[PDB]
RNA sequence: AAUAGGGAACGUGAGCUGGGUUUAGACCGUCGUGAGACAGGUUAGUUUUACCCUACUGAUGAUGUGUUGUUGCCAUGGUA
RNA sequence: AACGAGAUUCCCACUGUCCCUACCUACUAUCCAGCGAAACCACAGCCAAGGGAACGGGCUUGGCGGAAUCAGCGGGGAAAG
RNA sequence: GUGAACAGCCUCUGGCAUGUUGGAACAAUGUAGGUAAGGGAAGUCGGCAAGCCGGAUCCGUAACUUCGGGAUAAGGAUUG
RNA sequence: GUGGAGCCGCCGCAGGUGCAGAUCUUGGUGGUAGUAGCAAAUAUUCAAACGAGAACUUUGAAGGCCGAAGUGGAGAAGGG
RNA sequence: AAGGCUAAAUACCGGCACGAGACCGAUAGUCAACAAGUACCGUAAGGGAAAGUUGAAAAGAACUUUGAAGAGAGAGUUCA
């Protein structure tokens, strides 16, 4: 019911204006701007994909 | 536009100072004929071209 | 007898719009000389601002 | 659709002002002038226009250096001060 | 400043002018005509009546396409207007005039309006929007009243 | 006692002639 | 007169529009744009017989 | 009862309708090397203004009988 | 065969398309307060016949002709563009 | 909220003074919207425009076909 | 009569020497004319206030519409 | 001859200055006698105006009066 707008001067959903949204102790459900999904890294040499373990992804 | 190169925000500012009438005392010094400014700039009639 | 600058200003401090915030005419020149924000708090406390809650909406039917 | 609903789509620019003229002629997609020709090491007049010379010939502006060298020329550029 | 027609007794006479008012012209000098010749406390008494449609204003002159009313068979003809801005200025007009004559030291109760004449300020412009990107202008009609008021005795 | 404004040429632009073209097929 | 009226760029307006033939100016804005151009008649027009 | 012939700028488009004509699209036939053409056939195709004068339909009226009202007369016009 | 804001014919159903128009409402138009343009315009604007550039408003011979105007009208002004 | 629906329609949050003006009256012509007995294309170049049918469940679904279609063909019923 | 600083006869000379028309150029003004018009998106009403002045400004009360693909909230471009 | 220089006599609608005119005298003369290549238009090349005068001296109307003011009516300056 509580329409909320962007906080960036960038007006469309971009691939890098994608987000979340969450509630402030202030309890304003505002517009949280996130970080891009990282990707673990795929292994050498012609394996099948699903990538590695062990390592941040 | 609210995303404006610096050239144009020093061009803005000229075109701003100028949109201003004349002083009174200068309407009564020896030999002049202006009595009104005829360079002033209304935003709606006339518009800069950037 | 402009009343329109503190009706902007008593909308943006009870965190409603136009529509909602503002009773009592008696006091009408005395709400004219508050300007400033730490005058039109006051006069929240004071009781010649209210709030004039919502048009019911009952979904009882 | 010809008209007046298609000059609603005027909202980007083409050309903006150049640096050696200030003309609003510089064109942005060529990134040349429209008066100077400015890229260009000359200075683009034509002879078939004898007012677009009258806009910009030598005495139309402010000859900072060449109200001296007029003034300088009636002494023969001294360099000898004065007397006292 | 000049008059027309200087008043044949200066002595007991009030005068009084205005310029470059706006009002229309049509409709002032038809006003103008209706009172020319009346007693001041019964032209002041007059022009309030036409401004509360009580008492109209035939239009003689200037009548082109003006509609038909009842009340000027009193003044004998088949059309008017109860114009009350055009007779509305010149209702100032008359406290304007006994202003003077009572600093002129008379009594204003004997007054009749006995010249008045209206005639046309320079036209004030502006424009108006037409089709096919034309523009045709809208132009006023400001006009000059000044009158002579003289007591009969 | 405001200066003198605008009252500029109205330079209206040329629209086009007679409308439709007609004509008699004869 | 060393070159005058005809230091400008007119021409006639050709087709019907309820106007006579003379050359007109050219352009918009300003006052001077649809008026009467060079030859005799006109206002600002180049006279007969530049003298020389 | 009779389904007579006409005229009024081949009455009548700021009254309409746009079917056929008579622009630009297009197809077919014939002719032309060709572009194109054809009282040859076909389908698709922007119809502007009246607020001016007169005419006319109505509606107030004006003259003169001192002023105002009531009841009447009929010149002329139409006419089924 | 399917398809088509494609072109043509006919039937069933449906209806003011018609017989034959009628009534109602809305925004107007109309009257009023305030503001108030334009196109157009030799002079202007009553007809019949004759003559004439062979189809007059004006000339000729007749008919005749009372101020000022309001709402409508499309005959004319071989109307205006 | 209804409903299949971000359709349509009524409302809450949030807006707004009805779109460059108001008042009186309810003539014609108009512009937009409705109805109408009896007949049902007779109108008209043409069923132009308008109207009828229109949602769902259960029945029923032909000629023809490139066997996919046709098809929601048509044609009945039911609904609170 | 207004007006306040120049001007004319005669003899010669020299012309950018005379306007009623050019759908003439430029400036000015009329008849038209207080006329066409100020009619797309439903709609306003009462009192109080400041005011010389209130249908239109503000305030309140009431009746309204937009009705979450908004007559709402924020932007990019453009405007300065 | 297939190599070279060189002063005067000559040309000058750009400029820096000048002088004069059987010139034009604010719709003329350049486009411009004045804040003119300025206002303004066009995306841009480019097109591009209208616009002089109070008086000797501002002595440019203090003041009284009706109006909220625009504006008056009295008074005052000056030869007007
Ligand atoms: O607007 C016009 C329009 C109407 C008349 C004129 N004319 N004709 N002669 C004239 C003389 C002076 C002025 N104007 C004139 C110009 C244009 N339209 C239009 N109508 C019919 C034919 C051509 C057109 Cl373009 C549109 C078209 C689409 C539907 N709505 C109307
Ligand atoms: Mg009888
Ligand atoms: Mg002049
Ligand atoms: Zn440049």
């Amino acid at each position: 019911v509580q329409r909320l707008t962007y906080r960036r001067r960038l007006s469309y959903n971009t691939a890098s204006n994608k987000t979340r949204l969450s509630r402030t102790p202030g309890n304003r459900i505002v517009y949280l701007y996130t970080k891009k999904v990282g990707k673990a890294p795929k292994s050498a040499c012609g394996v099948c994909p699903g990538r590695l373990r062990g390592v941040r992804a | 536009s609210s995303h404006k190169t610096f050239r144009i925000k020093r061009f803005l500012a000229k075109k701003q100072k100028q949109n201003r009438p004349i002083p009174q005392w200068i309407r009564m010094k020896t030999g002049n004929k202006i009595r009104y400014n005829s360079k002033r700039r209304h935003w709606r009639r006339t518009k800069l071209g950037l | 007898s402009m009343l329109r600058l503190q009706k902007r200003l008593a909308s943006s401090v009870l965190r409603c719009g136009k529509k909602k915030v503002w009773l009592d005419p008696n006091e009408t020149n005395e709400i004219a000389n508050a300007n400033s924000r730490q005058q039109i708090r006051k006069l929240i406390k004071d009781g010649l601002i209210i709030r004039k809650p919502v048009t019911v909406h009952s979904r009882a039917r | 659709t010809k008209g007046t609903s298609s000059f609603g789509k005027r909202r980007n620019k083409t050309h903006t002002l150049c640096r050696r003229c200030g003309s609003k002629a510089y064109h942005l997609q060529k990134s040349t002038c429209g008066k100077c020709g400015y890229p260009a090491k000359r200075k683009r007049k034509y002879n078939w226009s004898a007012k677009a010379k009258r806009r910009n010939t030598t005495g139309t502006g402010r000859m900072r250096h060449l109200k001296i060298v007029y003034r300088r020329f009636r002494h023969g550029f001294r360099e000898g001060t004065t007397p006292k | 400043v000049r008059y027309s027609l200087d008043p044949e007794n200066p002595t007991k006479s009030c005068k009084s002018r205005g310029s470059n008012l706006r009002v229309h012209f049509k409709n002032t000098r038809e006003t103008a005509q209706a009172i020319k010749g009346m007693h001041i406390r019964k032209a002041t008494k007059y022009l309030k009546d036409v401004t509360l449609q009580k008492q109209c204003v035939p239009f003689r002159r200037y009548n082109g396409g003006v509609g038909r009313c009842a009340q000027a068979k009193q003044w004998g003809w088949t059309q008017g207007r109860w114009p009350k801005k055009s007779a509305e200025f010149l209702l100032h007009m008359l406290k304007n005039a006994e202003s003077n004559a009572e600093l002129k030291g008379l009594d204003v109760d004997s007054l009749v309006i006995e010249h008045i004449q209206v005639n046309k300020a320079p036209k004030m412009r502006r424009r108006t929007y037409r089709a096919h990107g034309r523009i045709n202008p809208y132009m006023s009609s400001p006009c000059h009243i000044e009158m002579i008021l003289t007591e009969k005795e | 006692s405001w200066w003198p404004l605008p009252l500029l040429l109205l330079l209206l632009l040329l629209l086009g002639p007679a409308g439709a073209r007609a004509q008699e097929d004869e | 007169s060393e070159l005058a009226g005809h230091q400008t760029s007119a021409e006639s307006w050709g087709t019907g529009r309820a106007v006579a033939r003379i050359p007109r100016v050219r352009g918009g804005g300003t006052h001077r744009s649809g008026q009467g151009a060079f030859g005799n008649m006109c206002r600002g027009g180049r006279m007969f017989a530049p003298t020389k």
